[PDB]
Protein backbone atom coordinates (compact mmCIF):
# COMPACT_ATOMS: atom_id res chain seq x y z
CA UNK A 1 0.00 0.00 0.00
CA UNK A 2 1.39 3.70 -0.91
CA UNK A 3 0.14 6.83 0.76
CA UNK A 4 0.86 10.42 -0.29
CA UNK A 5 3.35 12.66 0.83
CA UNK A 6 3.28 13.60 4.50
CA UNK A 7 5.05 16.63 6.25
CA UNK A 8 7.31 16.58 9.44
CA UNK A 9 7.84 19.27 12.41
CA UNK A 10 11.38 19.90 13.82
CA UNK A 11 10.96 21.84 17.01
CA UNK A 12 13.53 24.65 16.29
CA UNK A 13 13.45 26.59 20.23
CA UNK A 14 11.43 27.61 22.85
CA UNK A 15 11.89 31.09 23.86
CA UNK A 16 12.68 31.10 27.30
CA UNK A 17 13.88 27.67 27.55
CA UNK A 18 17.23 25.36 27.98
CA UNK A 19 16.69 22.40 26.16
CA UNK A 20 12.82 21.97 27.66
CA UNK A 21 13.70 22.78 31.53
CA UNK A 22 12.36 25.57 33.79
CA UNK A 23 11.38 26.44 37.45
CA UNK A 24 8.27 27.62 38.55
CA UNK A 25 8.01 29.50 42.05
CA UNK A 26 4.67 27.63 43.05
CA UNK A 27 1.79 30.18 42.35
CA UNK A 28 3.58 32.18 39.24
CA UNK A 29 2.03 31.33 36.11
CA UNK A 30 4.31 32.66 32.97
CA UNK A 31 4.49 31.95 29.40
CA UNK A 32 6.59 31.62 26.10
CA UNK A 33 6.29 30.68 22.56
CA UNK A 34 7.15 27.23 20.66
CA UNK A 35 8.51 27.60 17.01
CA UNK A 36 8.55 24.77 14.59
CA UNK A 37 8.59 24.75 10.96
CA UNK A 38 7.13 22.27 8.01
CA UNK A 39 10.13 21.15 6.60
CA UNK A 40 8.39 19.39 3.63
CA UNK A 41 8.35 21.63 0.45
CA UNK A 42 5.09 19.80 -1.54
CA UNK A 43 2.26 19.86 0.61
CA UNK A 44 0.82 21.77 3.45
CA UNK A 45 -1.28 20.36 6.65
CA UNK A 46 -4.42 21.58 7.61
CA UNK A 47 -5.19 20.63 11.32
CA UNK A 48 -3.23 20.85 14.31
CA UNK A 49 -4.30 19.40 18.05
CA UNK A 50 -2.26 20.31 20.89
CA UNK A 51 -3.46 17.93 24.05
CA UNK A 52 -0.94 18.64 26.90
CA UNK A 53 -0.54 15.82 29.67
CA UNK A 54 1.88 15.95 31.92
CA UNK A 55 3.44 13.31 34.61
CA UNK A 56 0.61 13.28 37.03
CA UNK B 1 7.92 -22.26 -40.49
CA UNK B 2 9.97 -24.41 -42.54
CA UNK B 3 7.22 -26.98 -43.65
CA UNK B 4 5.40 -23.82 -44.37
CA UNK B 5 7.91 -22.35 -46.53
CA UNK B 6 9.36 -25.69 -48.30
CA UNK B 7 6.18 -26.65 -49.25
CA UNK B 8 5.26 -24.24 -51.99
CA UNK B 9 8.61 -23.76 -53.53
CA UNK B 10 9.60 -24.23 -56.85
CA UNK B 11 11.41 -27.94 -57.74
CA UNK B 12 14.39 -27.77 -60.30
CA UNK B 13 13.15 -29.37 -63.23
CA UNK B 14 14.82 -32.01 -65.43
CA UNK B 15 15.69 -33.23 -61.67
CA UNK B 16 13.82 -35.95 -59.42
CA UNK B 17 12.10 -34.69 -56.41
CA UNK B 18 14.52 -36.50 -53.55
CA UNK B 19 18.13 -37.96 -53.79
CA UNK B 20 19.98 -39.89 -51.48
CA UNK B 21 23.86 -40.15 -52.75
CA UNK B 22 26.06 -37.51 -52.98
CA UNK B 23 31.05 31.12 -19.86
CA UNK B 24 30.67 34.88 -18.68
CA UNK B 25 28.77 34.83 -15.34
CA UNK B 26 31.18 32.75 -12.94
CA UNK B 27 28.90 32.22 -9.82
CA UNK B 28 30.23 30.64 -6.40
CA UNK B 29 28.98 29.88 -2.82
CA UNK B 30 30.46 30.50 0.26
CA UNK B 31 27.45 29.88 2.71
CA UNK B 32 28.59 30.12 6.14
CA UNK B 33 27.21 29.16 9.40
CA UNK B 34 25.87 31.35 12.81
CA UNK B 35 25.34 28.96 16.01
CA UNK B 36 24.02 32.27 17.61
CA UNK B 37 20.84 32.73 15.73
CA UNK B 38 20.90 28.85 14.68
CA UNK B 39 20.71 29.36 10.75
CA UNK B 40 23.05 29.00 7.91
CA UNK B 41 23.34 32.20 5.84
CA UNK B 42 24.45 30.64 2.17
CA UNK B 43 25.23 33.84 0.01
CA UNK B 44 25.78 33.15 -3.88
CA UNK B 45 27.58 35.69 -5.35
CA UNK B 46 28.17 36.41 -9.50
CA UNK B 47 30.44 38.60 -11.20
CA UNK B 48 31.26 39.50 -15.13
CA UNK B 49 34.43 37.02 -15.81
CA UNK B 50 37.70 38.03 -17.71
CA UNK B 51 35.70 36.54 -20.77
CA UNK B 52 33.66 38.93 -21.26
CA UNK B 53 36.54 41.45 -20.88
CA UNK B 54 38.39 40.00 -23.84
CA UNK B 55 35.23 39.54 -25.26
CA UNK B 56 34.42 43.19 -25.72
CA UNK B 57 36.98 44.41 -28.07
CA UNK B 58 36.52 41.22 -30.60
CA UNK B 59 33.06 41.36 -31.79
CA UNK B 60 30.87 43.13 -29.52
CA UNK B 61 32.22 46.76 -30.32
CA UNK B 62 36.20 46.07 -31.63
CA UNK B 63 35.98 49.88 -33.53
CA UNK B 64 35.11 51.28 -29.95
CA UNK B 65 38.24 52.37 -27.77
CA UNK B 66 36.14 50.87 -24.43
CA UNK B 67 32.73 49.61 -24.49
CA UNK B 68 30.69 47.80 -22.21
CA UNK B 69 28.09 45.08 -21.94
CA UNK B 70 24.28 45.54 -21.49
CA UNK B 71 23.59 42.05 -19.32
CA UNK B 72 19.66 42.33 -17.92
CA UNK B 73 18.79 40.12 -15.81
CA UNK B 74 15.32 38.91 -15.21
CA UNK B 75 14.97 36.34 -12.91
CA UNK B 76 17.70 35.72 -10.12
CA UNK B 77 15.71 32.13 -8.19
CA UNK B 78 17.12 30.39 -5.37
CA UNK B 79 15.20 27.31 -4.60
CA UNK B 80 15.62 24.75 -2.58
CA UNK B 81 15.15 21.09 -3.54
CA UNK B 82 14.51 17.50 -2.03
CA UNK B 83 13.57 14.79 -4.33
CA UNK B 84 10.68 15.80 -7.13
CA UNK B 85 9.78 18.28 -4.73
CA UNK B 86 10.90 22.70 -5.52
CA UNK B 87 9.80 25.80 -3.28
CA UNK B 88 11.25 29.26 -4.33
CA UNK B 89 13.05 31.09 -1.07
CA UNK B 90 13.53 34.40 -0.59
CA UNK B 91 16.38 37.24 -0.10
CA UNK B 92 16.96 38.89 3.28
CA UNK B 93 16.57 42.67 2.14
CA UNK B 94 14.67 42.90 -1.63
CA UNK B 95 15.96 42.64 -4.55
CA UNK B 96 14.99 44.42 -8.37
CA UNK B 97 14.48 41.69 -10.42
CA UNK B 98 14.60 43.62 -13.58
CA UNK B 99 18.21 44.65 -12.86
CA UNK B 100 20.92 45.75 -15.33
CA UNK B 101 24.20 44.77 -14.99
CA UNK B 102 27.54 45.99 -17.07
CA UNK B 103 31.09 44.68 -17.05
CA UNK B 104 33.59 44.53 -14.36
CA UNK B 105 30.36 43.74 -12.12
CA UNK B 106 29.70 41.96 -8.65
CA UNK B 107 26.47 41.39 -7.24
CA UNK B 108 25.31 39.14 -3.82
CA UNK B 109 22.10 37.59 -2.78
CA UNK B 110 22.35 36.81 0.31
CA UNK B 111 19.45 33.92 1.51
CA UNK B 112 19.09 32.72 5.32
CA UNK B 113 17.92 28.95 5.41
CA UNK B 114 17.62 27.11 8.70
CA UNK B 115 20.24 24.56 9.88
CA UNK B 116 22.74 18.04 11.85
CA UNK B 117 23.65 15.49 9.21
CA UNK B 118 20.46 16.35 6.62
CA UNK B 119 22.59 18.26 4.09
CA UNK B 120 20.63 20.62 1.63
CA UNK B 121 20.09 20.64 -1.79
CA UNK B 122 19.81 23.95 -3.45
CA UNK B 123 19.81 25.34 -7.40
CA UNK B 124 20.10 28.92 -8.48
CA UNK B 125 18.78 30.24 -11.95
CA UNK B 126 19.51 33.08 -13.88
CA UNK B 127 17.40 34.03 -16.60
CA UNK B 128 19.07 36.91 -18.42
CA UNK B 129 20.28 38.20 -22.05
CA UNK B 130 23.01 40.69 -23.52
CA UNK B 131 21.83 43.58 -25.33
CA UNK B 132 24.04 44.18 -28.55
CA UNK B 133 23.00 46.58 -30.66
CA UNK B 134 19.72 48.75 -29.50
CA UNK B 135 17.16 45.76 -29.74
CA UNK B 136 18.97 42.70 -30.91
CA UNK B 137 19.37 40.50 -27.30
CA UNK B 138 20.58 36.68 -26.92
CA UNK B 139 18.56 34.98 -24.25
CA UNK B 140 20.60 32.89 -21.60
CA UNK B 141 19.07 30.52 -19.16
CA UNK B 142 22.25 29.00 -16.78
CA UNK B 143 21.30 27.54 -13.91
CA UNK B 144 23.40 24.86 -11.63
CA UNK B 145 22.29 22.70 -8.46
CA UNK B 146 24.90 21.98 -5.65
CA UNK B 147 24.63 21.19 -1.94
CA UNK B 148 24.97 23.67 1.25
CA UNK B 149 28.04 22.44 3.05
CA UNK B 150 30.51 23.95 5.44
CA UNK B 151 29.96 29.41 23.03
CA UNK B 152 26.72 31.22 24.71
CA UNK B 153 26.16 27.71 26.47
CA UNK B 154 28.98 27.00 29.06
CA UNK B 155 29.66 23.81 30.23
CA UNK B 156 31.93 22.55 33.61
CA UNK B 157 35.00 20.62 33.06
CA UNK B 158 34.98 16.84 35.01
CA UNK B 159 31.41 17.45 35.40
CA UNK B 160 27.80 17.14 33.70
CA UNK B 161 26.44 20.37 35.04
CA UNK B 162 25.24 23.33 32.83
CA UNK B 163 24.81 26.96 32.68
CA UNK B 164 23.68 29.35 30.99
CA UNK B 165 22.10 33.29 31.41
CA UNK B 166 18.32 33.58 30.32
CA UNK B 167 19.35 37.03 29.11
CA UNK B 168 22.88 36.17 28.16
CA UNK B 169 22.75 40.07 26.35
CA UNK B 170 21.33 43.23 27.95
CA UNK B 171 22.20 46.69 27.56
CA UNK B 172 21.81 49.30 30.37
CA UNK B 173 22.65 52.80 31.11
CA UNK B 174 25.57 53.60 33.61
CA UNK B 175 25.11 53.31 37.45
CA UNK B 176 21.99 51.29 37.04
CA UNK B 177 21.60 48.09 38.39
CA UNK B 178 20.50 45.55 36.26
CA UNK B 179 19.49 41.67 37.04
CA UNK B 180 20.49 38.30 34.88
CA UNK B 181 19.30 35.30 36.16
CA UNK B 182 21.71 32.47 35.94
CA UNK B 183 20.26 28.89 35.28
CA UNK B 184 21.72 26.39 36.09
CA UNK B 185 21.38 22.62 35.17
CA UNK B 186 21.81 19.47 37.80
CA UNK B 187 22.36 15.90 36.36
CA UNK B 188 25.20 14.06 37.53
CA UNK B 189 24.33 11.87 40.90
CA UNK B 190 24.02 14.61 43.75
CA UNK B 191 23.50 17.99 45.09
CA UNK B 192 26.47 20.97 45.11
CA UNK B 193 27.36 23.88 47.06
CA UNK B 194 28.98 26.11 44.12
CA UNK B 195 29.34 29.40 45.42
CA UNK B 196 29.36 32.47 42.79
CA UNK B 197 32.06 35.29 43.08
CA UNK B 198 33.02 38.65 41.25
CA UNK B 199 37.00 39.55 42.05
CA UNK B 200 37.81 43.10 41.32
CA UNK B 201 41.14 42.88 41.04
CA UNK B 202 43.70 43.49 38.32
CA UNK B 203 45.09 40.33 37.64
CA UNK B 204 48.74 40.28 36.87
CA UNK B 205 50.62 40.36 33.89
CA UNK B 206 52.91 38.23 32.40
CA UNK B 207 55.52 40.68 25.04
CA UNK B 208 56.17 44.51 23.40
CA UNK B 209 54.97 47.70 25.73
CA UNK B 210 52.19 47.56 23.16
CA UNK B 211 50.88 44.65 23.88
CA UNK B 212 51.41 44.74 27.56
CA UNK B 213 49.74 48.06 28.35
CA UNK B 214 46.86 46.63 25.94
CA UNK B 215 46.70 43.55 28.41
CA UNK B 216 46.99 45.76 31.39
CA UNK B 217 43.76 48.12 29.79
CA UNK B 218 41.41 45.21 29.50
CA UNK B 219 42.16 43.11 32.37
CA UNK B 220 41.39 46.94 34.76
CA UNK B 221 38.68 47.64 32.51
CA UNK B 222 37.40 44.00 33.81
CA UNK B 223 38.60 44.58 37.33
CA UNK B 224 37.18 47.99 38.27
CA UNK B 225 33.87 48.46 35.61
CA UNK B 226 31.37 45.83 37.18
CA UNK B 227 30.51 45.14 40.37
CA UNK B 228 28.57 42.23 41.95
CA UNK B 229 26.06 43.51 44.82
CA UNK B 230 25.88 39.98 46.01
CA UNK B 231 29.08 38.76 46.42
CA UNK B 232 30.40 35.80 47.84
CA UNK B 233 26.66 34.68 47.28
CA UNK B 234 26.11 30.70 48.46
CA UNK B 235 23.62 29.11 46.10
CA UNK B 236 21.25 26.77 48.66
CA UNK B 237 21.29 23.48 47.19
CA UNK B 238 20.78 22.19 43.73
CA UNK B 239 19.29 18.57 44.10
CA UNK B 240 19.80 16.14 41.21
CA UNK B 241 18.22 16.19 37.68
CA UNK B 242 16.75 19.48 39.37
CA UNK B 243 17.20 23.13 37.95
CA UNK B 244 17.68 26.35 39.69
CA UNK B 245 18.04 30.05 39.06
CA UNK B 246 20.88 32.27 41.04
CA UNK B 247 19.53 35.82 40.76
CA UNK B 248 22.36 37.69 40.25
CA UNK B 249 22.73 41.39 40.97
CA UNK B 250 24.89 44.31 39.64
CA UNK B 251 25.76 47.78 38.69
CA UNK B 252 28.37 49.16 36.23
CA UNK B 253 30.48 51.85 37.25
CA UNK B 254 32.35 52.26 33.97
CA UNK B 255 30.73 52.86 30.24
CA UNK B 256 32.29 50.36 27.83
CA UNK B 257 31.21 46.65 26.05
CA UNK B 258 31.73 44.07 28.62
CA UNK B 259 31.50 41.05 25.92
CA UNK B 260 31.79 37.98 27.86
CA UNK B 261 32.56 39.29 30.75
CA UNK B 262 35.92 37.50 32.81
CA UNK B 263 36.09 37.80 36.54
CA UNK B 264 32.69 36.60 37.80
CA UNK B 265 33.61 32.99 38.58
CA UNK B 266 32.25 29.97 40.55
CA UNK B 267 34.15 27.86 42.50
CA UNK B 268 32.38 24.52 43.31
CA UNK B 269 32.97 23.59 47.04
CA UNK B 270 33.48 19.89 46.30
CA UNK B 271 37.08 19.20 43.71
CA UNK B 272 37.95 23.14 43.38
CA UNK B 273 36.66 23.88 40.25
CA UNK B 274 36.90 27.41 38.64
CA UNK B 275 35.09 26.97 35.81
CA UNK B 276 34.73 30.53 33.90
CA UNK B 277 30.83 30.60 34.07
CA UNK B 278 30.70 34.39 33.06
CA UNK B 279 31.48 33.57 29.31
CA UNK B 280 28.01 33.41 28.91
CA UNK B 281 27.30 37.55 29.44
CA UNK B 282 27.46 40.67 26.84
CA UNK B 283 26.17 43.07 29.30
CA UNK B 284 26.91 46.92 27.76
CA UNK B 285 26.52 49.61 29.68
CA UNK B 286 26.41 53.24 28.35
Amino acid sequence: KILPEQPQLELLSTSKMTRNSWMMLDGTKTDFHITVRNKSLSCAINHIKIIPMNNI
Amino acid sequence: TLDKYSSEEILPSFEPVYSWSSSLLNMRLRNISLKSEHCILSSLDFQTSKASEQLTKKFIYPQEHNSFLKLNFQEISYKLIDGTSQIELDPICPLKVPLTAFSYDSISATFKLVLSTQPHRVKITLAYELELHPNLKLPVRTSWETEVTLTSLVNSKLSNVKFKFINSNIKVIKGEKFTMRLQIINSSSSPLDLVVYYNNTINPIPLTLENQYQLHNKYRKIAEGIILLSNDYKIPVVPPRETYFADLRFIGIMSGYYGTLSGLKVLDLNTNELIEVGNGASVLIQ
